[PDB]
RNA sequence: UCUGGUUUCUCUUCAGAUCGCAUAAAUCUUUCGCCUUUUACUAAAGAUUUCCGUGGAGAGGAACAACUCU
RNA sequence: CGCCGCCAAGGUAU
């Protein structure tokens, strides 16, 4: 094998007969899939963290052949100093006191994880659509 | 030309070459090591598998007669060179093993180093452990001094440690990491060894019979560990006068050893960079990466 | 009568998120076109939005370049009725169950097991597009296709759950403006 | 013992308080039956005993002597006084072989 | 009741008698009403939310208070009114405010892994009032 | 670079600290539960002349191939009159 | 010899299925290059 | 009825063939590892009336 | 002074032992006996399986694992 | 010396 037999590119004006997405590279009719074998606790871990806070790092291989850049929500990733989900956090903020009864004695008392929270003209239109 | 290999289908740890500068070895999170020409057009051949695990280092013994292979699955396997079939599987560690080493020179033996905190000297004769250091903390990176006298261990308590083999006692402790130590490696004199640590300093290290004592013999700055904790590995050049070493920054960093200024920044690879190796004979430096290719830069 | 390994699955319905987890079966539900055991795969594309598991079958995405779950065209993002309006030819296929479906879609099936990377009829006459279909091609698509459907026991105002109801609150629908050709009433 | 259309009793609030009356439960003596007074009206008999039994998946057993003569005692009325195999001549397998193959039958034996 | 062991239980089983009479009429009464209002699971919720305080009364009444005895302690476990599985989940350090056993099924879950109460509040997101519909709340 | 040579270093032996740690080179672990759910789960469900429950009636006739597979483990282990 | 005797494997895997298979370890991952739109479509979606 | 069973036990014992099966299952341990079923203790006659109630 | 392990739960193939100190059904190919045609049948042989269970072996845990066999 | 113990399709059309 040698590199610069998959580096020479292919003389031509690109053809632009074809539209962008028929003319790019594919095997399924919907985009270039193979299997991989992925480590899964990092993956599952950044898609946890952009399920929370939107930034995650960019995955794949021959895009640019330089990438260490963020996506989705720009800013958070930056305001936050790249944390993740597992890791305790430099401040406590924005936290929510529940109350506990774990004595397991009373009657129609105990809430322990099975808790309520402390906290606990649209008709007429309803009515005009039914 | 600059050669651009792809066949793993998921992230490459690592890659070797072999010892007589003929063909590579390459394998990593697919659990496939992968053979291939360094030469003709980099053709790929045989597939080695049988690892359930991913295959976290390669190494060639001096002959390039054997391969051995570190897994997740707590397994090391010896594999056949010339005919691609697996010879032995050192089942030992009760958790993943991070690293081995293959003594050259000296009757054959292997070390290895996992995260139950110990690391295991192995006769490859024996089908059984010869000699286990319980250390305490997970230990990362493992290599045997020329004379098979010492083993050198570096784990995640920033300190490189020095075993005696007729003592069993821990004889060196190195100090000067601020973090973890990922990987090292001896030159080939036995004279030096090259360390990578979070703390993103590069450190050469001199183990000899008259030591000064404090042997931080120099330090390499510009390698970059980040969120991703992928082991990183350093390799010497055959001749002992360039240091590489990989970092996820996607540069490849190649320092010029006395000077200490950095020769190559090279870029391609679209992520992490884990593994720089030099072939034997050649200004030939194969970078593997977490991008799924490799590329073969010329100097 | 139908495997798969990986559905069409234009962006919009992908959701806003790179890392998804999806389940799969061999034999899942019927088409409701043409009732073919297709493969269907369930995942979920956002934290506020519903699972949308799949409509139709491999082999009825095939013909027309169509999406997997949603129904609009993979190399636009625009429904059927206005790509084969836009182009002037329609590749006709039947209405009825047994008279002529299923048999010219197993025909179809039969002559496509080659290649399947490009549609039947479609391959030639998507070169000489982007001039009339390329003015309403839009963009970053809003998201409100993913949002889940409407709940019940809101409108009567009988609904225990509250917040924790996952689908939807406080969205009075409209029965004024709401399949496969013809005919789509907010599309004329 | 029930009628048709009926429900099969509804095992939640029927029965779930009531105690069953009385078993068969044999009056065992001691001094005579004293190693097995303790276990033999037990569903399990030897399981959370590891000097008698396997375990708790029930496998093998080791027993002893007067434990076993005290078992020989209770298993009379339906046990033989038959030590050798003397009493089965003309009553073997093999005799009841040939007799199934030769056309012919011992009086009080098969046809 | 049944009581299935024919034992007349020592000391001190009159004191945890009313109480445990009571916890078990209200599981009766748990166990008793339809299923109209309550929509698939969440009339199977407080079943498990009952054999939870249970188990939790007998566990900080041995572990905790330090009160009965051993030997009443493995009968209340051999009858019924406890667990032996789930208090030896208990028993381990990262833990021990768990919902009930069907969180911890690794296969009852087909993508592999554990469901959503048994995560930290702290470290997911800021509002969602999400309940399991194996367990019934965290 | 003030601080992120130890932050590097948390997030490093914080992901270190469970990549490997829970032994992976909870297959066998589920167990007995309360015994009032069966009866509750028939007691909701009944003779099945409901509209919420008919997703899982068509499952029942899907137990009537294995019924008895059920039947004769049931007849296996009948209780003894000497026991309660 | 091979090729039939896995397509019988398949056929009796499948006529006969009912005695106690396993069903898979579904462990793998699959990377499918979203190579049809994306320029601004979830901005950042290069391999996913 | 003593030389009918005699009959059924010479029947018995002279086709008595060896196992020759060559794999073995249980069909109990393929069925608890689906999310499906589920493994409880129980009293008996809410077994028996369970089953009874699930066959009508 | 060093050597240092019985149960329980999950895969892993081999079974040649009354695999089980006992013994069910079905299929085929034949002989019969009731029989009108058939499924339900009768009861003997020959040869296959299915099915309720069992035997020894590789690992991963947990259960007093530290009582202590050595 | 002591066989034997019975259901249904075959009919009040589709
Ligand atoms: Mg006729
Ligand atoms: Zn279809
Ligand atoms: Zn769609
Ligand atoms: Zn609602
Ligand atoms: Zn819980
Ligand atoms: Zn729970
Ligand atoms: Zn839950």
């Amino acid at each position: 094998p040698t590199y610069e037999t998959m580096f020479a590119p292919e003389f031509g004006p690109e053809n632009p007969f074809r539209t962008q997405q028929m003319a790019a590279p594919r095997n399924m009719l919907s985009g270039y899939a193979e299997p991989a074998h992925i480590n899964d606790f990092m993956f599952e871990q950044q898609r946890r963290t952009f399920a929370t806070y939107g930034y995650a790092l960019d995955p794949s291989l021959d895009n640019h052949q330089v990438s260490a850049k963020y996506i989705g929500s720009v800013e958070e990733a930056e305001k936050n100093q790249g944390l993740t989900v597992f890791e305790t956090g430099q401040k406590k903020t924005e936290k929510r006191k529940k109350f506990k009864e774990n004595d397991a004695s009373n009657i129609d008392g105990f809430l322990g994880p099975w808790a309520k929270y402390v906290d606990e003209e649209e008709q007429k239109e309803l009515d005009e659509i039914t | 030309p600059i050669m651009l290999l792809s066949g793993h289908e998921g992230e490459v740890y690592c890659c070797k070459f072999h010892p007589n500068g003929s063909t590579l070895a390459s394998a990593g999170f697919d659990r496939l090591i992968l053979l291939w020409n360094v030469y003709g057009d980099c053709d790929n051949y045989a597939t080695l598998k049988g690892h359930s695990g991913a295959v976290m280092e390669l190494h060639y013994n001096t002959d390039g007669s054997m391969l051995f292979s570190a897994s997740t699955d707590k397994t090391v396997a010896v594999w056949d060179s010339e005919t691609g079939e697996r010879v032995k599987r050192l089942k030992g560690h009760t958790s993943f093993v991070n690293s081995c080493y293959p003594a050259r020179r000296g009757p054959q033996l292997v070390c290895t180093g996992s995260d139950d905190g110990t690391v295991k000297l192995w006769d490859i004769r024996k089908k059984a452990a010869i000699q286990t250091f319980q250390n305490t903390y997970q230990v990362l990176a493992v290599t045997f001094n020329d004379t098979s006298d010492q083993i050198i261990s570096g784990g995640i308590d920033n300190d490189i440690k020095v075993w005696d083999l007729r003592q069993n006692k821990l004889t060196y402790t190195m100090r000067g990491h601020a973090d973890s130590v990922t990987g090292l490696s001896l030159s080939s004199e036995g004279s030096y060894l090259l360390s990578n640590a979070m703390d993103n300093t590069v450190r050469v290290w001199d183990v000899r019979p008259f030591a000064p004592k404090e042997r931080c013999v120099k330090i390499f700055q510009g390698n970059v560990h980040n969120f991703e904790k992928n082991l990183l590995r350093c390799s010497w050049s055959p001749d002992g006068s360039k240091i590489a070493a990989g970092s996820a920054d996607r540069f490849v960093y190649v320092w010029d050893t006395t000077s200490r200024r950095i020769l190559y920044k090279l870029p391609g690879h679209a992520g992490s960079i884990n593994e720089v190796a030099f072939h034997p004979d050649e200004p030939i430096i194969i970078s593997a990466s977490s991008d799924k290719r490799l590329y073969m830069g010329e100097i | 009568w139908e495997d798969a390994d990986f559905p069409i699955l234009c962006q919009t319905c992908l959701g806003e998120n790179p890392y998804i987890r999806m389940t799969k079966e061999k034999y899942g539900k019927e088409c409701k076109i043409c009732a073919r055991p297709f493969t269907v795969f369930r995942w979920c594309p956002g934290v506020r939005m519903r699972f949308k598991k799949t409509e139709v079958c491999q082999t009825c995405s095939k013909l027309k370049n169509v999406c997997q779950t949603c129904l609009l065209d993979l190399e636009y993002g625009l429904p059927i009725q206005v790509r084969d309006a836009g182009l002037s030819f329609k590749d006709d296929m039947p209405k009825s169950d047994v008279n002529k479906e299923y048999y010219t879609q197993n025909m179809e099936r039969e002559i496509s097991n080659s290649d399947g990377t490009r549609p039947v009829g479609m391959l030639g006459k998507a070169t000489s597009t982007s001039d009339m279909l390329l003015k309403l091609a839009r963009t970053t698509p809003y998201y409100k296709r993913n949002r889940p459907h409407i709940c019940s026991f809101w409108v009567k105002g009988e609904c225990k759950r509250g917040e924790e109801c996952p689908y939807r609150h406080e969205k009075p629908t409209d029965p004024d403006d709401p399949r496969y050709y013809g005919i789509n009433d907010p599309v004329a | 013992p029930f009628d048709d259309e009926e429900p099969p009793l509804d095992y939640a609030d029927n029965i779930l308080d009531v105690e069953p009356l009385e078993a068969i439960q044999l009056e065992l003596d001691p001094e005579e039956d004293a190693p097995v007074l303790d276990w033999f009206y037990d569903h399990q008999p030897l399981r959370d005993s590891r000097k008698y039994v396997n375990g708790s998946t029930y496998q093998r057993w080791q027993f002893t002597l007067p434990m076993m003569s005290t078992l020989y005692r209770l298993a009379n009325q339906l046990l033989t006084d038959l030590v050798d195999d003397n009493y089965f001549y003309l009553f073997d397998l093999k005799a009841f072989f040939t007799s199934k193959a030769l056309n012919m039958a011992i009086p009080g034996g098969p046809k | 009741k049944v009581k299935r062991s024919r034992k007349a239980p020592p000391d001190g089983w009159e004191l945890i008698e009313p109480t445990l009479d009571e916890l078990d009429q209200k599981m009766r009464e748990a166990e008793t009403e339809p299923h109209e209002g309550k929509r698939k699971v969440e009339s199977l919720w407080p079943i498990f939310r009952i054999h939870h305080q249970k188990t939790r009364y007998i566990f900080d009444l041995f572990y905790k208070r330090k009160a009965i005895s051993r030997e009443l302690y493995e009968y209340c476990i051999k009858e019924g009114y406890a667990d032996k599985n789930l208090i030896a989940k208990w028993k381990k350090q990262g833990y021990e405010n768990l919902c009930c056993l069907r969180c911890i099924q690794t296969r009852d879950t087909n993508f592999g892994t554990n469901c959503i109460c048994r995560v930290p509040k702290s470290k997911l997101e800021v509002g969602r009032i999400i309940e399991c519909t194996h367990c019934g709340c965290r | 670079s003030e601080e992120k040579l130890q932050e590097k270093a948390r997030k490093w032996q914080q992901l270190q600290a469970k990549r490997y740690a829970e032994k992976r080179k909870v297959d066998a672990q589920k167990e007995d539960m309360p015994p009032e759910h069966v009866r509750k789960i028939i007691r909701d469900h009944g003779d099945m002349t409901n509209r919420k429950f008919r997703h899982d009636k068509r499952v029942y006739l899907g137990a009537l191939k294995y019924m008895p597979h059920a039947v004769l483990k049931l007849l296996e282990n009948m209780p003894m009159p000497w026991e309660q | 010899r091979v090729a039939l005797e896995k397509s019988v494997s398949q056929k009796v895997a499948a006529a006969m299925p009912v005695r106690a298979a396993d069903k898979l370890a579904p462990a793998q991952y699959i990377r499918y290059t979203p190579s049809q739109q994306g320029v601004a479509f979830n901005s950042g979606a290069k391999q996913r | 009825s003593y030389q009918k069973l005699l009959k059924y036990y010479v029947l018995n014992a002279l086709k008595h063939r060896p196992p020759k099966a060559q794999k073995k299952r249980y069909l109990f341990r393929s069925f608890k590892a689906t999310k499906f079923f589920q493994s409880t203790k129980l009293d008996w006659v809410e077994v028996g009336l369970q089953v009874c109630r699930q066959g009508y």
